[PDB]
């Protein structure tokens, strides 16, 4: 019909999705109301300006932003001097989603830099001469896999990597993030991620790990950083994804988990929040929404017959709308929420989440939903590693040609 | 000595007492990637840090240098590691270092490194006597700080400081009953003290929650807590629950209350209740209302639930295909 608004956020019923504070005001409701007011303006801007909405992903702008960053950054990124492999990963993966090729001179230059970041005793550091750390180690491995050349693969010292992992392993099943460092669920994920891709998993490496992760699920249904902590989208993604790698998803109560994450999508904004009664944020478009392809695959492996055959169990349309309308910077790059500044982290994960929302797949079934112009469609991403599904297969196959260190 | 923000601050390459050391430039290679254009101050401090790290110089002057390197980038875990080496090696007074770390956390409370550093100090000194009060101050500025709550749980658990936390929880719930971090802390305290098997305790907890729900029907935290403390034994184990919720439909309705009803019916159907079929249709009715009107953002979830209930609780569910 002519009167029918094709955009979910702009329909008149949508106004009913605003916060109801029951006339009881607290810091939480006040802050939530501020955000909703700002998002409402974005939605209403087309009406007040008397224009028909058009949702366009600013590919060219984002490309320039990334292309430059891959070489040079302002001193605004001094606070990330210990996370430079992350910067390599975020930027390469963004380009990959946008389907932009990586010049071979760039690829070789990335490889050489990561070699300087690699520790003599295994793992990668945040920069040359810095001690090894599991987070930048995860980022480095992912970047080399995106590049995917023989040169890239050979950078990783597999013997030492395994030794490094062992030195971090705890008796209770967890891993330190680094020597003399802290423990939380992220470290289990980082370890499982690099260990599986490079084929260095021994019979005992992950003894007790699935059980320790299972202790992190709480009364909310989601997963916390350590046993006893509030459930959070970042830690929940890491936990489930690690379990999937270890083939132990069933150690969790998948049902309470599913109910928790689906509740994390904001009815008004359309994006995801990181925990109950906090604010929406573009990066959760991946950490939170990325859980649904994981649950689908897990529940299906248990023969769940009620599973939809064309959609993930979240509002794909509304998420795309939030990202496209609220999370783009006009000059290129993406962001947390309106009023916030762009950065390579949010560029990586907003696009990752967008891809998830565009692409559904379960064995033989395939179905896409692309909001706005068709040029918006991105390359797909793997829900466990957050790199191209092809790059995952390519890497795993290649390293399977080697024997697990020590045989 | 010389603060990093001092108007009279001087680069290290212009300091006499550092004249013997050659700075060590960063090795980024012949053609760098993700290269950061550091400021003068930054590059100067870290060129000198690389020198002392490389020589493993464990001196008073190196100790002071780590303060400046941390100030420039508190997320540099390598600098933090060296600093802890110097603390032990130089036999530095640890309460003085406590004074230092509390000031840094005050100004950068959302940093992993600083909280971990505080923990190591408390471990070394075996003294938690300042912790609850310090954390309270951080929570007074941001009542949801994840690192803060994590540190609080660690301290209480390791040193068995349970006796006053419930009182603290009640205070914060007063200020903001929507604070999910506080509801989590409430569950944390009770689980590790009396537990939820004590009927008097469980009874108390449910009354309070329902209370709060009555005061603020749309506050999701209270709903999740109520569900969380009853779901292990099974919702259907509590027959009075259903009617009492239905009695809030009139003037306390919410998509939350509707969703709870569906959870009760779901469990009922699982523990073979009376009126198998009557209960089913009630649930599918609600699953539809939610997916089409009351909670459309979750339409895909609610359709899945309704489809699941049908798949296993319909009168035809156990009937052979030949019948
Ligand atoms: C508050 N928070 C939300 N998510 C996280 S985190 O995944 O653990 N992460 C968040 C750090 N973080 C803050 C943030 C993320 N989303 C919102 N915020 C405020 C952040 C890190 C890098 C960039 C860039 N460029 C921008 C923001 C950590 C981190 C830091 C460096 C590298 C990798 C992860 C923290
Ligand atoms: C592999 C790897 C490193 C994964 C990252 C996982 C991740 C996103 C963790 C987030 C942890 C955290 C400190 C959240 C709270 O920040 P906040 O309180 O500022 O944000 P919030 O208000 O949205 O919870
Ligand atoms: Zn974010």
């Amino acid at each position: 019909p002519v009167w029918s608004e094709p955009l979910y956020s702009l329909r008149p019923e949508h106004a009913r999705e605003r916060l109801q504070d029951d006339s009881v005001e607290t810091v939480t409701s006040i802050e939530q109301a501020k955000v909703e007011e700002k998002i409402q303006e974005v939605f209403s801007s087309y009406k007040f300006n008397h224009l028909v909405p058009r949702l366009v992903l600013q590919r060219e702008k984002h490309f320039h932003y990334l292309k430059r960053g891959l070489r040079q950054l302002t001193d605004a990124y001094e606070c990330l001097d210990a996370s430079r492999p992350w910067l390599c990963y975020w930027i390469l993966h963004s380009l990959e989603l946008l389907d932009e090729p990586i010049p071979q001179i760039v690829a070789t230059d990335v490889c050489q830099f990561l070699e300087l970041c690699q520790s003599p005793d295994g793992g990668f550091g945040g920069g040359p001469g810095q001690y090894p750390h599991l987070a930048p180690t995860y980022a480095a491995v992912n970047a080399l896999c995106i590049i995917g050349t023989e040169e890239a693969y050979n950078v990783i010292n597999r013997e030492k990597l395994l030794q490094y992992l062992y030195s971090l392993k705890q008796p209770d099943g967890s891993f330190l993030m680094h020597v003399g460092g802290e423990v939380d669920v992220r470290s289990a994920y980082c370890a499982a991620s690099v260990a599986s891709l490079t084929n260095i998993i021994t019979p005992d490496l992950f003894e007790g790990t699935a059980e320790w992760i299972a202790r992190c699920q709480n009364w909310e249904g989601g997963i916390g950083g350590v046993p006893g902590m509030e459930a959070h989208g970042g830690y929940t993604f890491c936990g489930l994804a690690a379990l999937v790698i270890l083939k132990k998803e069933r150690s969790l109560n998948l049902k309470s988990l599913l109910q928790w994450v689906t509740s994390r999508q904001m009815r008004f904004e359309g994006g995801f929040q990181g925990r109950c009664n906090k604010l929406v944020d573009g990066c959760y478009s991946f950490w939170q929404a990325g859980l649904l392809p994981l649950l689908h695959r897990a529940l299906h492996a248990q023969g769940d017959p009620a599973l939809s055959m064309s959609h993930w169990m979240f509002h794909q349309q509304a998420l795309q709308e939030y990202i496209l309308m609220c999370c783009q910077c006009p000059a290129g790059g993406l962001l947390d929420k309106p009023g916030k500044s762009r950065d390579f982290y949010h560029t990586c994960y907003c696009l990752s989440g967008l891809s998830i929302a565009q692409h559904f797949g379960s064995g033989a079934m395939l179905h896409d939903v692309v909001m706005g112009v068709p040029e918006n469609v991105l390359q797909p991403t793997h829900p466990v590693y957050n790199i191209g599904p092809d790059k995952v297969i390519q890497a795993t196959t290649h390293f399977l040609q080697k024997p697990v260190p020590g045989f | 000595f010389l603060s990093l923000d001092s108007p009279t601050y001087v680069l290290y390459r212009d300091r006499a007492e550092w004249a013997d050391i050659d700075p060590v430039p960063q090795n980024d290679g012949p053609s760098p990637v993700v290269q950061i254009i550091y400021s003068e101050k930054f590059r100067d401090v870290y060129d000198y840090f690389r020198a002392v790290l490389q020589r493993d110089e464990r001196s008073e002057r190196a100790f002071k240098l780590t303060r400046d390197a941390i100030e420039l980038n508190a997320a540099n875990y390598t600098v933090w590691h060296f600093r802890r080496v110097l603390l032990r090696s130089l036999q530095k007074d640890l309460q003085e270092e406590m004074n230092y770390i509390i000031a840094i956390i005050e100004e950068q409370p959302k940093n992993y490194q600083v909280w971990h550093h505080r923990r190591v100090l408390v471990e070394w000194l075996k003294d938690p006597s300042q912790e609850l009060e310090f954390i309270a101050d951080i929570l007074n500025q941001d009542a949801k700080n994840y690192h803060a709550w994590q540190h609080r749980q660690w301290v209480i658990q390791e040193f068995r400081l349970w006796d006053n936390e419930l009182q603290y929880v009640d205070q914060l719930l007063k200020e903001d009953v929507r604070n999910n971090s506080v509801w989590n802390q409430r569950h944390f305290v009770i689980s590790n003290t009396t537990g939820y098997s004590d009927r008097a305790v469980l009874e108390r907890e449910v009354q309070y929650t329902l209370e709060m729900i009555k005061l603020v029907p749309h506050n999701e935290s209270a709903w999740n807590y109520l569900k969380g403390i009853l779901q292990d034994r099974g919702l259907s184990r509590y027959p009075n629950l259903l009617n009492q919720l239905l009695d809030l439909q009139p003037s306390h309705s919410s998509p939350y209350l509707i969703a709870f009803l569906v959870d009760i019916y779901e469990d009922m159907l699982e523990n073979q209740c009376d009126n198998k079929e009557d209960i089913l249709n009630k649930a599918l009715e609600l699953c539809e209302i939610l997916a089409k009107e009351k909670d459309t953002i979750r339409k895909e979830y609610w359709r899945y639930i309704g489809r699941s209930l049908q798949s296993k609780h319909s009168r035809e569910s156990d009937i052979p295909a030949s019948v």
